[PDB]
């Protein structure tokens, strides 16, 4: 019932003018529920395409998704340098089973928000909570969902929890992090932290189909902020200096 | 199973009188408010499974649970004995469609009720239900833009 | 059958096409023009069954007729099966009120609309069905005061 | 194959006694039951439909009740303007439509016009108009109904908006309903003593699932048919 999400290729080389195709492999069927998000150097996600064909507002109709089922895809046919960035599909089967693909590389040659705020640098097994405050987002009728990516590698997806307050974990987080809600804010709490849970933790918006799933919607995002597992520290915390 | 079928194409029966609510009180509830069925009915058999695990804490709620989940394993049974004697399994996906799209949101509202009874406690549950409709039926300008928001217990 | 489930519950399926209508034709119909469920299902047992008594009669009329009245007898059949595994009738009761209120007035059309195909005449049928779907549509400044009478054909 | 038992057949009651009138269904026809009064020299008139729904005008003292197959008329504080003769009509469907036999209670101390009855001669054919007015025939239908002198209402036949006539068991084959832009006609042949009537048409009102034949109003004056062999 773990959904995987095969993304290929990792990496692609392309001139200015040509053009470029990613594909996503699903585990099991997904219908529909499937996002691609594109990420440049230094900065958050960005929701390109949801529903696997719909394109987000502003962006070039040059990116075109296709697919449902277990295959997928994106073209960009009239790709440019601004396109050039890392692209992630993002598929939900249930919001438990929820996961990004791996990512790809694309080398091009020629009101509403949300602050996170929390991180630290912590010991070995210790616990920390992460806060994200939201602005503009009526958290009765919208889903807030944490996401975190270590440095130099891929996102990946935590839990979400709904309007209505019912939280969701993917397999590997239960019962090491917990999501609560407040009227103003979402909050992330982690325990028995060690070097692979360092990273930085972004809270997103998630937007319901009519289904109810939004764990693949992933609009607005918070900045981030940056977690750091130091053997260093006492059984303190440190403020990043 | 006489119950299911009533509550659900029958319209003569709130389940939610016994439980001090109405279904008037969770029609107002957005319908983004509430996770999908498949997410609550995951959520529904866990906290059943702790129900059995530890009789002690057996509640209605999770006997309500329960005729709930059981109801809609019925339905999707019903969904492929057709197609499973009809050629196809697109008669299959047909009839759960039609499932989904006409009861899926009455599932959703009874699932939610029951977990959350179960998970902030049925007195929190009661109180936020009538905040919300009374935002809902406010002026606009006389209430905050945001509804009242539902918090996770401490 | 597959046929009916894709006409009964959503789909993309015009029983009318084929025979020179649309959906959209019928549905401009009042629903007090038409008669009730079993009234038609009547006819349409005659109607079938003088096919039946000649077979040079036979039309693609008689078989759409046949599958209506098909389709009609399996929902009635769910019904009496549902009045079982709960032994009491009143479930089936609430199944065929389900049935009638959801699907009824998409059976009483495509019954009436083959019914009077078969006894006026297809083409006078639809004539009829664009006079009236025009009527309707006009906007009620210059319409006139009574929508247009589908008459019975002299002998 | 519907009959309607109707009992009792007459009733005397004085002023502000209560009247008591039963029919019987052979088959369950659920509410779809009007009840009839008709006065002498006057078309019948609808007092309740539906088993239970009053029209408008009709005392409150009138109730029905009753539904599948037992039905009740009561008049509570009977009237000597309710002196009259009473008569359910059961549909089961348009075919299986049957009026009771009626009832004489004795109390002590938009438009229809039919037209074509005559003098027919025996074995002869004849055919009756009724002219409708204030009435959209693509949404109501159209009743045919006779009365024999001194006899009780028997149900010809109905025809819908959608212009599909229906006709009771006995009526099929020698009776025909036709329908024109202004007019109901209704074409009988084979003319025997026994089809001597008053021939009355009135507007049947369907409801949700299109049952018209049950509630029958407004109603013609009618129009006398008489097979005399002095022609």
């Amino acid at each position: 019932a773990e959904l995987v999400l095969t993304q290929t290729p990792s990496s692609v080389s392309a001139a200015v003018g040509g053009t470029v195709t990613i594909n996503c492999q699903a585990s099991q069927s997904i219908s529909s529920r499937l996002g691609w998000y594109q990420q440049k150097p230094g900065q958050p996600p960005k929701l390109l395409i949801y529903g696997a064909s719909t394109l987000t507002s502003g962006v070039p109709s040059r990116f075109k998704g296709s697919g449902s089922g277990t295959e997928f895809t994106l073209t960009i046919s009239g790709v440019q340098r601004d396109d050039a960035a890392t692209y992630y599909c993002l598929g939900s089967d249930t919001s438990t089973d929820t996961a990004f693909g791996g990512g790809t590389e694309v080398v091009v040659k020629g009101q509403e928000q949300l602050v996170e705020s929390g991180g630290r640098l912590v010991p070995p097994g210790g616990s920390l909570t992460l806060t994200c405050t939201v602005s503009g987002i009526d958290l009765s009728s919208n889903a807030i969902s944490w996401v975190r990516q270590a440095p130099g590698k891929g996102l990946e997806y935590i839990g979400i929890i709904y309007g209505g307050s019912i939280p969701y974990y993917s397999r590997w987080a239960k019962g090491r992090f917990t999501i609560s809600k407040t009227s103003t804010t979402v909050a992330l709490k982690m325990s028995t932290l060690t070097a692979s849970d360092t990273a930085t933790y972004f809270c997103a918006r998630g937007k319901s189909d009519g289904d109810g799933y939004a764990a693949y919607r992933l609009d607005p995002w918070g900045l981030g902020t940056l977690v750091t597992i130091s053997s260093l520290v006492p059984r303190g915390s440190h403020h990043h200096h | 199973s006489k119950l299911c079928l009533g509550w659900l194409w029958g319209m003569d029966i709130d389940p939610y009188k016994e439980f001090g609510a109405t279904v008037e009180l969770l029609s107002f509830l957005p319908s983004d408010f509430f996770p999908s069925v498949r997410d609550l009915l995951d959520t529904a058999a866990a906290l059943y499974r702790d129900a059995l695990e530890s009789p002690e804490h057996a509640s209605p709620h999770h006997t309500a649970l329960r005729q709930a989940i059981l109801c809609w394993g019925d339905l999707m049974t019903l969904a492929t004995w057709v197609g499973t004697n009809l050629e196809d399994p697109a008669s299959r996906d047909l009839v759960v469609s039609y499932v989904n799209t006409n009861v899926g949101l009455k599932f959703r509202q009874l699932l939610w009720f029951h977990i959350s009874a179960l998970t902030f406690g049925r007195e929190t549950v009661l109180e936020y239900l009538v905040s919300f409709g009374v935002w809902i039926r406010t002026p606009p300008a006389y209430r905050p833009p945001n509804a009242p928001i539902l918090s996770t217990l401490p």
